DNA sequence: CCTGCCAGGTAAGTATCTCTGCCCCGACACAGCCTCATACGCCTCACTCTTTACACACACGG
DNA sequence: CCGTGTGTGTAAAGAGTGAGGCGTATGAGGCTGTGTCGGGGCAGAGGTACTTACCTGGCAGGG
């Protein structure tokens, strides 16, 4: 008894099931009914030396499907289910294989022609324009992306030069979080002018050359 | 500078484009094109003939899809 | 306990880039005049389907 | 034969969006100036066929 264990009671019961392939219209009709409780009746006729299997579509559903059996000796097919409760189980072993084919010979192709047309409906293709488009690159005094960036820069304003003591106190607090800091990233934390930050950082901070990437600043005075 | 030079070239060739039309095809704004345009004229010691209403009728009317008769009427009315 | 020439296979050789600091800048305020251009905003107007009210009418049925 | 139970007109609210003009605000332009700061180049480390030649494996002797 485990989550990964597979139940084999169905196999031990020698349960037999049939594997049948059906066309789209038959399945589509069943999907359309949404499982009202019945979609048709399967009729099996066995003669002295032959067997006949066919399916009859429901009259209500419409508003013959002869079945051809196939040999199963070529493969061993078994059905396993994955319950929503995470309890895998083996439904059984397939004992017969069949295929469903339509009864109509030529008039069926008319349905396929519509089906192919339906399948090709969303196939987009180029369109021809009578007139050359004149709505592109319309004259404008300033681009919308540019006024927004200009407004944001104006609203934010230029970074101010704060007193040395406050910058130093904030500068060292940053060093606590990370041993090494990049000048470009350090500027954001301090929110101070690059020249002013470098001047204060130069007095105490030092540059350490790293061959892996580049030379960066050291916030340690020594 | 390239946007302003493009504006000046159109004027020199007799087919002026508006500063807005040049700005539409350029990331640079109209104000910056106009400023570079003045400096380029000073630097080159050159000038551009004043634009007239008839310098834009063919492009504006053709883009609006107006007939030749309407374009001629608009050209006469403005002049 | 080493040492080497030849056949076969292979192989040439020719012919027909990503950051990175860094000095030398634009654009901010803001002053009056001034003309025309561009943007916003706000209330008044329109209208349109969908009820909302209200006097009146009209079977309806046994 | 007079009760009552349902219909109907038609502008009147009731929202439900939608539209349009106007008036105020904004801008752009040189100008001139002054602190400043992001900025933007700026170069810079730093990471198709035939023939001939050459090399390798093998078996052979030699010492």
């Amino acid at each position: 008894a485990e989550r990964g264990e597979l139940d084999l009671t169905g196999a031990k019961q020698n349960t037999g099931v049939w594997l049948v392939k059906v066309p789209k219209y038959l399945s589509q009709q069943w999907a359309k009914a949404s499982g009202r409780g019945e979609v048709g009746k399967l009729r099996i006729a066995k003669t002295q030396g032959r067997t006949e299997v066919s399916f009859t579509l429901n009259e209500d559903l419409a508003n013959e499907h002869p079945f051809v059996l196939q040999s199963v000796g070529g493969q061993t097919l078994t059905v396993f289910t994955e319950s929503s409760s995470d309890k895998l189980s083996l439904e059984g072993i397939v004992v017969q294989r069949a295929e469903c084919r339509p009864a109509a010979s030529e008039n069926y192709m008319r349905l396929k022609r519509l089906q192919i047309e339906e399948s090709s409906k969303p196939v987009r293709l180029s369109q021809q324009l009578d007139k050359v488009v004149t709505t592109n690159y319309k004259p404008v005094a300033n681009h919308q992306y540019n006024i927004e960036y200009e407004r944001k820069k104006k609203e934010d304003g230029k970074r101010a030069r704060a007193d040395k003591q406050h910058v130093l106190d904030m500068l060292f607090s940053a060093f606590e979080k990370h041993q090494y800091y990049n000048l470009k990233d350090l500027v954001d934390i301090t929110k101070q002018p690059v020249v002013y930050l470098k001047e204060i950082l130069k007095e105490i901070g030092v540059q350490n050359v790293k061959g892996i990437h580049k030379n960066t600043w050291e916030l340690k005075p020594e | 500078i390239a946007s302003a030079c493009l504006y000046i070239a159109c004027r020199q060739e007799g087919v002026p484009r508006t500063f807005k039309e040049i700005c539409a095809v350029s990331r640079i704004s109209k104000k910056e094109i106009g400023r570079c345009f003045k400096l380029i004229l000073k630097a080159l010691e050159t000038s551009v003939d004043l634009i007239t209403t008839g310098d834009f009728m063919s492009r504006f009317c053709s883009n609006l899809c107006l007939p030749k008769q309407v374009q001629m009427a608009a050209t006469h009315i403005a002049r």
